[PDB]
């Protein structure tokens, strides 16, 4: 989620993803925490049986007919994380995360409550807008000629100088703002 | 071995089971390489454009522009009658205009003919 | 009735002569005022009518018809007030000056003793209408939408003319109440089956009739929100008063003659309520929306009988309130956004939550939940079609279903979900966009209450 | 003056005053859930009286107060229908609604939208009383629509989670097409009878025909969730555990079913409609108990159990034994509410966990939900003497003793087995074995508010079938000699059903894995009908809906036939009047060809 | 502030405009492919796959999180079909056939079933149940004015 992307996945990428997705498959099938930490002593051992193999070859053959066995017994209905894209509370509190710029049409009634809040708030205004100015022409000095070519971003290299682009990362609503 | 399975038009491919993944040649890599840089291009413009201060306004998308001026107003000028398009459009547009007329017909005549023999029985039908 | 005519023509000198920065005011107060005096027209009789002179007379189709014109046009101010702001005040003064002339080209059309005055009137509304699209419209497709709706217009009532000129020369009068005390019936002749067709294609080509509906799209969607409240609210039920006033001469022709007609309003509803379901705009899915209520009107009117009618009366006056309302919600979301696209601005109840409860209850009325009169008029114009044939079901089930998947698709898709991150100038609702939204729909919910006053005369 | 009324009319009026005060300064305060509780409270002990004297005399009563309008020699009021039904429901309608929002100010003590929650709630309710009482077919589409609007607003209570959003609309999809139903019903009524009055509806249809009634049973198949319109019910899960706790358990979905008991006179002077309906509560009953046998939700699990009670009431009413599956609805009300307490008790001690395999040792780290769970599984499975038993040991003797459907009586039977099977699955694995939830322990029900709440229901779930059962008068012939092993049948199922779930879930122990075969992968997509009826048809219409009525006909024919080709053909026109060069040579020319032409052709 | 050079156009009919269209749209030409030139009018618009919004990565930090899209990339013709609200396509565990035979099966075989129930039904070794006053004659419909044929009950 934070990390930028990759143009690809390596082959042990790739085998890792099917190990971490074959282990959690056979806890769904195996509720029990013995029977599973057995099956899954055994996954291991039959999965670091090819390890030491070498030849590319043989290797994209192997983890393929892996992958049709992975599908054949997936469990339909595996066990998610409620929080996870899947789960049962996904985005259950999406519907609380407001912005932060809906404060700048408070009436004055409103903002009359919470001043030091919404002192600390010009504050916090005042440096992103400094910020902001420095970013640009640090990016443009950094940035390779043609274009970017990966979704990453650089930190901030001087002394009063901020990591560029942070005015959205670091002003997320909350997980669970109500 | 284990039994295949068989994709489908709504129910797609997965990803692992491609054999074209497995296919990997320079030119592969090359052409991930510049998709990804093309869409990092993009993600940079959006998030320069999204994190200015300045900015006050929405962030006008050309994709988007184009996907409705596409369905839209972009379907005519590009039309040109031809044996699908004609056989398509007289079956979807009289095809069922004169299938409803021929059931509402049929039984419309049913029912005054059986007014007129007198055997159908309106008892307590008042209001119509 | 000139109780009611002068104080709209007094509303011309009023408007010219206020000052630069009172005539919304002014406007607004005398166009309310001019509408109580409208309610004392809703009392009416169950004999024959209130006929005042010989220019004019009152009925129970036509008060209701009148009141909500009369009604409309405040709503219409307030919804104009904010989108002229940087209009000079002559161009502002001829803005009221066209809404004005509207409402006394309807108010005179509604009454219509006599034919030949109906269809002047019913022609002299295309002009007023035609300058505020194409000169107050936004965007550059405003000229050829203007053009759709003037010839699509002219060419369906150009034969009327010479129908009713011939009718005149042939009876000897136009008046209503003479046309229906001395009708007599139409024989199966090709003669007059040409006269059925040039009587019926006026009025079925603004109701609009599927098929011939292309103009109202553009029209609607190219057209201010003033014209489009206008347009979506009274100006489609002129084709069905037509064709309630009209269709008394065209017995026994009417019984064979509306299979055609029947067959493409039946099909249509479904074929537009479908069409609902693949937009990506708000107004063209609205008038679409209309298209198939008004061909479920067709359906009423056609079939010809006291529930058709009754159900036709109650369904154009809870169309006309429930298109202004959705009309104007999708005019307050385009003021912010500019932008008139389904997908840009998403999850607007947790900016605005008055403004989702207003999307809520129009989008409710518009599914037709009841005890609206939306179901009211619906529920009585499906048991008349099920009295035809009762096959008709299936095709009014399916467009119930459509409507109400339509509608909560229209609802979820601008109100629920995830804001649009880069999307921060929605600024809080103001009290005149709600107020427009409460004096919207609580008319609706009062009316739910008495619904005798929207059933016609054949109530 | 006969004080029946009077209360019968009270209750339903004061159920409303919280809803006038949502406008109020409470409603913006923190005792506004404690103000609808005590309302509804006092709307419970207040329609108890009527009850009462219902119990004493056989009250029956026609309020017919407000005449709304009148359509020619149609004339609509609101009517009320104050029968046997009505005057038994309320009370437990009102007793279930108050035990749930006592639970829903433990549960939902956290959300920002309380106060809203808990008007949503009594907006339902009030609701479900206008479709209760409701004596003609006007007042009771009102109230049928008005519940299906709340539950679409409830079940999407989440608004910024799209399953939610998904879940409600195919919510309104179900029901509207039940509701085509209803409007055919209604319509063929008014058109035949002259009235949407249910008395003039009862003389006038002596043999009635079968479309008012397919009408009715499709409506009552849309509305209470049977084989063919049933997954929206276990989709309706996605709303918080009160609201699938109230409506979409006990209250709401048993409206289809209460619909069919109202016009049970028409019913029974017709056989086929009998017949289809006897069908498809067989066929929903089994389909939908070997659904639960393999889901791992608990909230899932629950919601196919509802289901399937509702397929064996709609069996009820198939064999002509509408009162019965009266009894049957109250008993379930009761169980069943309770059961989704204990679930939801569940869920909310183990961090919003709903999965069952991740909960173990639940039976003595939290005991008052354990053996309250224990007392509705048992009641659930029509154990003897309990609240359960009074209902579906009746349904069963009845259905084993007419002249029926053996492929129906059959599938009942396996649909008991079923319902003892997955009530041993939940009791399995949600309290007997080694716990397997996430380390950080947070159980804890010491809240009087979750204890009070699950004991009146408890106490409901032990002695109301006691209590209704010998206070009510009879009103069908009773099964008095039976054949001992047919006597038995119930209870042999009911055990043979408890020992094999029993055995086939002691095996998960053994140390051996083996793939699932194709039967567990058919019972666990519940049936492919989910996937299949949600990807094939949606796809469908929407591809037509665009492609067709949308642009080829809309946006390129229709406009090809009357516009464009009047603008080609007038811009033709034009173009070969106006190219003329200039030159009298011609003009002349064509002169004098005409003034020739008008010589010999118009003389 | 969009162009006219910038808005979809007609079919691509040669390589050099064939590129154009495929810079227009912000992606390679190897990538790039249109409708096929039939009557109706896609004109110059990629075809872009047929997959579903549901199916998308849900760990991509996507700039609209709900619709799974990112700002400029092209969108689908028929997006509003795939919006996680609607028809997705993604993949099962199970064929999509093998799927519609079960479903069919079990179906067919249910209705063929309560068929032959039909065709069987189940009673109980007992005769008609018995009403004393000529069958109710009175109390079930009336007509006292036209005297019906008695019938009396066999008491064994
Ligand atoms: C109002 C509410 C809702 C209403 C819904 C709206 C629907 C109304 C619109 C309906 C429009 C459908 C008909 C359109 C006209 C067809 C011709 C045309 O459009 O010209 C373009 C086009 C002319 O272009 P072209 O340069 O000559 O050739 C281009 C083709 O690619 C070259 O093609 P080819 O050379 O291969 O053609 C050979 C062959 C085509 O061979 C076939 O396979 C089709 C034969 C079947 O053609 C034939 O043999 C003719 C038969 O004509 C065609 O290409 C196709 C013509 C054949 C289509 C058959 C017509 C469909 C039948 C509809 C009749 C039903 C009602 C008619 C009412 C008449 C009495 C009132
Ligand atoms: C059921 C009896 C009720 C008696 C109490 C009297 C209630 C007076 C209401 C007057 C009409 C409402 C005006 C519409 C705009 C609402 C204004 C507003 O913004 O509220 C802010 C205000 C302050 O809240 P806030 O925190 O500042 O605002 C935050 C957000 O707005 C967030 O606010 P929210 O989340 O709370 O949502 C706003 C709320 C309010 O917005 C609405 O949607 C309410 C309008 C629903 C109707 C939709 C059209 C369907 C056709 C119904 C037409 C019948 C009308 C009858 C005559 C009406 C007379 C004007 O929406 C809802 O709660 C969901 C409504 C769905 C209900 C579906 C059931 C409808 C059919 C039931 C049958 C009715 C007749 C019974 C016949 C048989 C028995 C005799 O909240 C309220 O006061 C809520 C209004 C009360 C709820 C009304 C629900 C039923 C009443 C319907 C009309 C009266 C029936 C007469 C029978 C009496 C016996
Ligand atoms: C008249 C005499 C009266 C006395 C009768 C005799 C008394 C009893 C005799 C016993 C008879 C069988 C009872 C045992 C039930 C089976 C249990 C079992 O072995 O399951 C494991 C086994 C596989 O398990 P697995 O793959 O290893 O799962 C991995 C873990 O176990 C995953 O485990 P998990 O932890 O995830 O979940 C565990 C769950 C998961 O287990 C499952 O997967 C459930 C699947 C099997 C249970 C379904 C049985 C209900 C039968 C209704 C079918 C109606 C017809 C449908 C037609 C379909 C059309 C295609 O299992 C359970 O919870 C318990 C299952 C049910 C046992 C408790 C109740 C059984 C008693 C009621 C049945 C009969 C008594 C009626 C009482 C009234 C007296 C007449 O399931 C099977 O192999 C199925 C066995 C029978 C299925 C027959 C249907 C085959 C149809 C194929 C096509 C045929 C041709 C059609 C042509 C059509 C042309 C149009
Ligand atoms: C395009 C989008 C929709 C626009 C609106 C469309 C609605 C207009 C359709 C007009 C309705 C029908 C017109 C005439 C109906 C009369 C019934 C007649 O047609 O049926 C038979 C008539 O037979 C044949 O049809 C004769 C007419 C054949 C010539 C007509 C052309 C057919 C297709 C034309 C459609 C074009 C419509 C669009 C024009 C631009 C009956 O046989 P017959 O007993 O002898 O005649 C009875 C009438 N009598 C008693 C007066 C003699
Ligand atoms: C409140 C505090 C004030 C207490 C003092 C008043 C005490 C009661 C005295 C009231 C006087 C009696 C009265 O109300 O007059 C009757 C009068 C009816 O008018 P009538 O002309 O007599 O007949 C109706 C057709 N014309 O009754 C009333 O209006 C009062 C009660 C009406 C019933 C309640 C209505 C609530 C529901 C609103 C309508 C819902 C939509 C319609 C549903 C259709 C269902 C088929
Ligand atoms: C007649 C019905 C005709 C079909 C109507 C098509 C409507 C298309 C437009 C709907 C909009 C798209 C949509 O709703 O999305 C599908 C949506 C989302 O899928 P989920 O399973 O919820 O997955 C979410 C989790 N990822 O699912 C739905 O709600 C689709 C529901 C379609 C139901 C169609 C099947 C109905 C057939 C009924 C047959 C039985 C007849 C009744 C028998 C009664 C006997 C007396
Ligand atoms: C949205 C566009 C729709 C445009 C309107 C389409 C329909 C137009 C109606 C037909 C046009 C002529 C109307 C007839 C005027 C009324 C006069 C009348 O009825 O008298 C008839 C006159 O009838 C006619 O003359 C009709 C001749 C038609 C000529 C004009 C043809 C125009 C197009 C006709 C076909 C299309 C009509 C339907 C269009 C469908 C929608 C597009 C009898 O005349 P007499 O000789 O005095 O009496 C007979 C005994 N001696």
């Amino acid at each position: 989620a934070f990390s930028a992307p990759a143009a690809y996945l390596t082959h042990q990428q790739k085998v890792l993803r099917l190990y971490k997705r074959a282990l959690r498959h056979l806890e769904s099938w195996c509720v029990h925490r013995d029977k599973y930490r057995y099956f899954a002593c055994l996954m291991r051992a039959r999965f670091d049986e090819h390890k030491n193999e070498k030849d590319m070859v043989k290797a994209t053959q192997l983890l393929r007919q892996a992958e049709e066995e992975f599908w054949y017994g997936q469990h339909p209905q595996p066990y998610i994380f409620p929080e996870s894209p899947g789960g049962t509370s996904y985005e259950r509190y999406e519907c609380y995360k407001v912005p932060e710029w809906c404060l700048d049409d408070w009436h004055p009634s409103e903002k009359a409550m919470y001043p030091d809040y919404f002192a600390k708030r010009e504050q916090w205004k005042r440096l992103r807008r400094e910020s902001w100015e420095r970013e640009v022409k640090q990016l443009q000095e950094e940035t390779p000629p043609g274009g970017p070519r990966t979704e990453a971003l650089p930190p901030a290299r001087k002394e009063g100088d901020l990591p560029p682009l942070w005015w959205h990362i670091v002003t997320r609503p909350r997980e669970r703002p109500m | 071995s284990f039994p295949k399975y068989k994709p489908s038009r709504l129910a797609t491919l997965p990803a692992t089971l491609d054999p074209a993944e497995y296919d990997i040649s320079p030119e592969t890599r090359k052409a991930q390489a510049e998709r990804l840089a093309i869409r990092s291009r993009l993600k940079r413009e959006y998030l320069l454009q999204y994190n200015d201060p300045n900015r006050l306004g929405v962030i006008e998308d050309p994709a988007l522009i184009r996907w409705t001026y596409a369905r839209s107003a972009n379907i005519y000028p590009n039309f040109r009658p031809t044996p699908k398009t004609s056989l398509l459009g007289a079956l979807f547009g009289i095809g069922p205009l004169f299938f409803w007329y021929y059931v509402f017909k049929t039984d419309r005549d049913k029912k005054e003919k059986l007014i007129q023999e007198g055997k159908l029985d309106q008892t307590f039908n008042i209001s119509y | 009735m000139l109780k009611i005519i002068i104080p709209t023509t007094m509303l011309l000198p009023m408007t010219w002569m206020s000052k630069h920065n009172m005539i919304w005011i002014n406007a607004t107060v005398h166009s309310l005022l001019i509408s109580l005096i409208s309610l004392s027209l809703l009392n009416q009789l169950g004999e024959n009518s209130l006929n005042f002179s010989l220019t004019f007379f009152s009925d129970s189709l036509s008060a209701p018809l009148l009141v909500l014109t009369t009604w409309l046009l405040p709503l219409m101010l307030m919804a104009s007030q904010s989108h002229l702001s940087k209009e000079t005040t002559t161009r502002k003064k001829l803005y009221i000056t066209m809404l004005i002339l509207l409402q006394l080209f309807l108010i005179m059309t509604f009454t219509a003793t006599e034919l030949i005055l109906f269809y002047i009137l019913f022609e002299a509304t295309l002009v007023p209408t035609l300058i505020i699209i194409t000169r107050w419209g936004n965007q550059t497709e405003r000229l050829n939408a203007g053009l759709y709706f003037l010839f699509y217009t002219l060419a369906g009532s150009l034969p009327l003319l010479v129908a009713l000129v011939y009718i005149q020369n042939t009876t000897g009068s136009l008046n209503f109440l003479i046309i229906h005390y001395w009708s007599h019936p139409l024989s199966n002749s090709w003669s007059n089956i040409f006269m059925w067709l040039a009587c019926i294609m006026a009025f079925m080509v603004k109701m609009p009739l599927y098929g011939l509906h292309l103009w109202l799209p553009k029209a609607h969607v190219e057209a201010p929100i003033a014209g489009s409240m206008v347009l979506a609210a009274v100006l489609l039920k002129l084709g069905g008063y037509g064709m309630m006033r009209i269709t008394t001469i065209l017995n026994p022709l009417t019984n064979y003659m509306a299979y055609p007609f029947l067959m493409l309003s039946m099909w249509g509803m479904i074929m537009t309520s479908s069409i609902c379901l693949r937009q990506t705009d708000l107004k063209s899915l609205i008038a679409y929306s209309s298209v198939s209520h008004m061909a479920l009107v067709i359906v009423a009117i056609m079939i010809q009988t006291p529930w058709s009618f009754m159900g036709a009366t109650a369904l154009m006056i809870a169309h006309g309130l429930t298109s202004s309302m959705l009309f104007c919600l999708a005019n307050t979301n385009y003021e912010r956004v500019h932008s008139r696209t389904m997908i840009l601005a998403r999850g607007l109840q947790t900016l605005l939550p008055l403004m989702a409860t207003w999307w809520l209850v129009a989008s409710l009325t518009n599914l037709a939940l009841p005890p609206s009169i939306n179901l009211i008029g619906e529920l009585f114009i499906i048991t008349a079609s099920f009295s035809w044939s009762n096959i008709t079901i299936i095709l009014m089930g399916m467009n119930m279903m459509i409507t109400a998947l339509y509608s909560l698709y229209m609802l979820i898709t601008t109100q629920r979900g995830k804001y649009t991150h880069h999307i921060n100038n929605i600024k809080p609702s103001f009290t005149r966009e709600n107020a427009l939204m409460a004096l919207h729909i609580l008319p609706l919910l009062l009316l739910t209450l008495n619904p005798k006053m929207i059933l016609g005369p054949l109530y | 003056m006969n004080p029946f009324a009077s209360l019968t009319l009270t209750t339903l009026t004061i159920l409303t005053i919280p809803i006038m005060m949502s406008n109020s300064n409470i409603y913006k305060t923190n005792l506004y859930p404690n103000y609808v509780k005590t309302t509804v409270s006092y709307a419970f002990t207040l329609s108890l009286v009527p009850l009462l004297m219902f119990m004493h005399t056989g009250q029956e009563m026609i309020i017919s107060n407000w005449h709304w309008m009148t359509l020619q020699t149609v004339e609509l009021s609101l009517s009320f229908k104050m029968d046997y039904f009505s005057v038994m429901f309320i009370p437990v309608a009102l007793f279930v609604t108050w035990s749930i929002m006592e639970f829903s100010m433990w549960y939902m003590h956290s959300d920002p939208f309380i106060n809203r929650f808990f008007k949503y709630l009594l907006l339902f309710l009030i609701t479900m009383m206008i479709l209760v009482t409701a004596n003609n077919l006007f007042q009771l589409f009102i109230g049928w629509e008005g519940v299906g609007i709340m539950s679409f607003l409830l079940i999407g209570w989440w608004h910024g989670r799209t399953d939610a959003n998904t879940a409600a609309l195919q919510a309104i999809l179900y029901n509207r097409i039940g509701d085509i139903g209803f409007v055919l019903s209604m319509a063929w009524f008014l058109t035949h009878s002259n009235a949407w009055d249910l008395q003039q509806i009862f003389m006038l249809n002596n043999e009635c025909p079968n479309m008012p009634l397919i009408g009715l049973l499709l409506a009552a198949a849309g509305k209470s969730a049977q084989f063919g319109l049933h997954p929206w019910l276990p989709s309706a899960m996605e709303g918080p555990t009160p609201v699938s706790a109230l409506l979409h358990s006990s209250t709401m979905v048993v409206a289809g079913v209460f619909l069919l008991i109202r016009f049970y006179p028409l019913m029974e002077t017709n056989k086929l409609v009998q017949t289809m309906t006897l069908c498809l509560g067989a066929i929903t009953t089994l389909f939908t108990a070997l659904c639960a046998i393999t889901q791992n939700d608990i909230k899932k699990i629950v919601a196919f159990s509802t289901s399937s009670q509702l397929g064996l009431m709609m069996v009820t009413i198939g064999i002509n034994q509408p009162h019965l599956a009266f009894l049957h609805i109250c008993m379930h009300a009761f169980f069943k509410a309770m059961l989704f307490m204990c679930s939801g008790s569940i869920i909310h001690s183990l961090n919003d966990e709903q999965d069952i395999r991740k909960m173990g040792g639940l039976y003595k780290a939290m005991p008052f939900t354990t053996t309250a769970l224990i007392i509705g599984s048992l009641a659930l499975t029509g154990m003897p003497y309990l609240t359960g038993f009074y209902s579906k040991d009746l349904i069963i003797e009845a259905v084993n003793m007419s002249y029926t459907n053996a492929w129906a009586l059959l599938m009942t039977l396996i649909a008991t087995s079923l319902t003892a099977a997955y009530s041993t699955r939940i009791i399995f694995f949600a309290f007997l074995g080694k716990p397997r939830f996430p380390p950080l322990v947070l159980i804890n029900e010491n809240n009087p508010l979750l204890i009070n709440s699950i004991k009146r229901l408890l106490i409901g779930s032990i002695f109301a079938g006691f209590i209704i059962s010998n206070n009510i008068p009879p009103m069908t012939v009773p099964n008095t000699t039976m054949p001992l092993y047919m006597k038995m049948t119930a209870l042999i199922v009911t055990i043979m059903g408890f020992m094999l779930a029993l055995e086939l879930n002691n095996t998960t122990y053994y140390l051996k894995f083996k793939y699932p075969s194709q039967t567990y992968k058919f019972s666990n997509m519940l049936g492919y009908y989910p996937s299949i009826m949600h990807r094939l048809p949606t796809y469908h219409n929407l591809s037509m809906s665009q492609k067709s009525a949308s642009s080829l006909l809309d946006l390129i024919w229709l406009e090809t036939i009357l516009p464009k080709t009047t603008s080609f053909i007038q811009m033709k026109m034009s173009i070969m009047v106006s190219n003329q060069k200039g030159l009298i040579k011609l003009y002349f020319l064509s002169f004098l060809i005409t003034i020739m032409i008008s010589m010999t052709l118009f003389n | 502030h969009v162009t006219k050079d910038m808005f979809p156009g007609p079919y691509p009919k040669t390589p050099e405009e064939r590129a154009a269209a495929a810079k227009k749209y912000n992606m390679r030409v190897e990538d790039y492919e249109p409708y096929p030139d039939d009557g109706m009018g896609y004109g110059d618009y990629p075809k872009l796959p047929d997959r579903s919004q549901q199916e998308r990565d849900p760990w991509y930090d996507w700039d609209h999180p709900d619709l799974r899209l990112n700002w400029g990339e092209p969108i689908h013709w028929d997006l509003d079909m795939y919006i996680r609200n609607r028809v997705d396509t993604s993949p099962t565990p199970v064929s999509w056939n093998t799927m519609c035979k079960h479903l069919f099966g079990f179906v067919a075989f249910m209705l063929f079933m309560f068929w032959v129930g039909e065709i069987y039904p189940s009673y109980q070794p007992v005769g008609p149940k018995q009403y004393p006053y000529n069958d109710l004659y009175l109390e079930r419909g009336g007509d006292p004015t036209k005297e019906p044929e008695p019938v009396v009950h066999y008491e064994i």
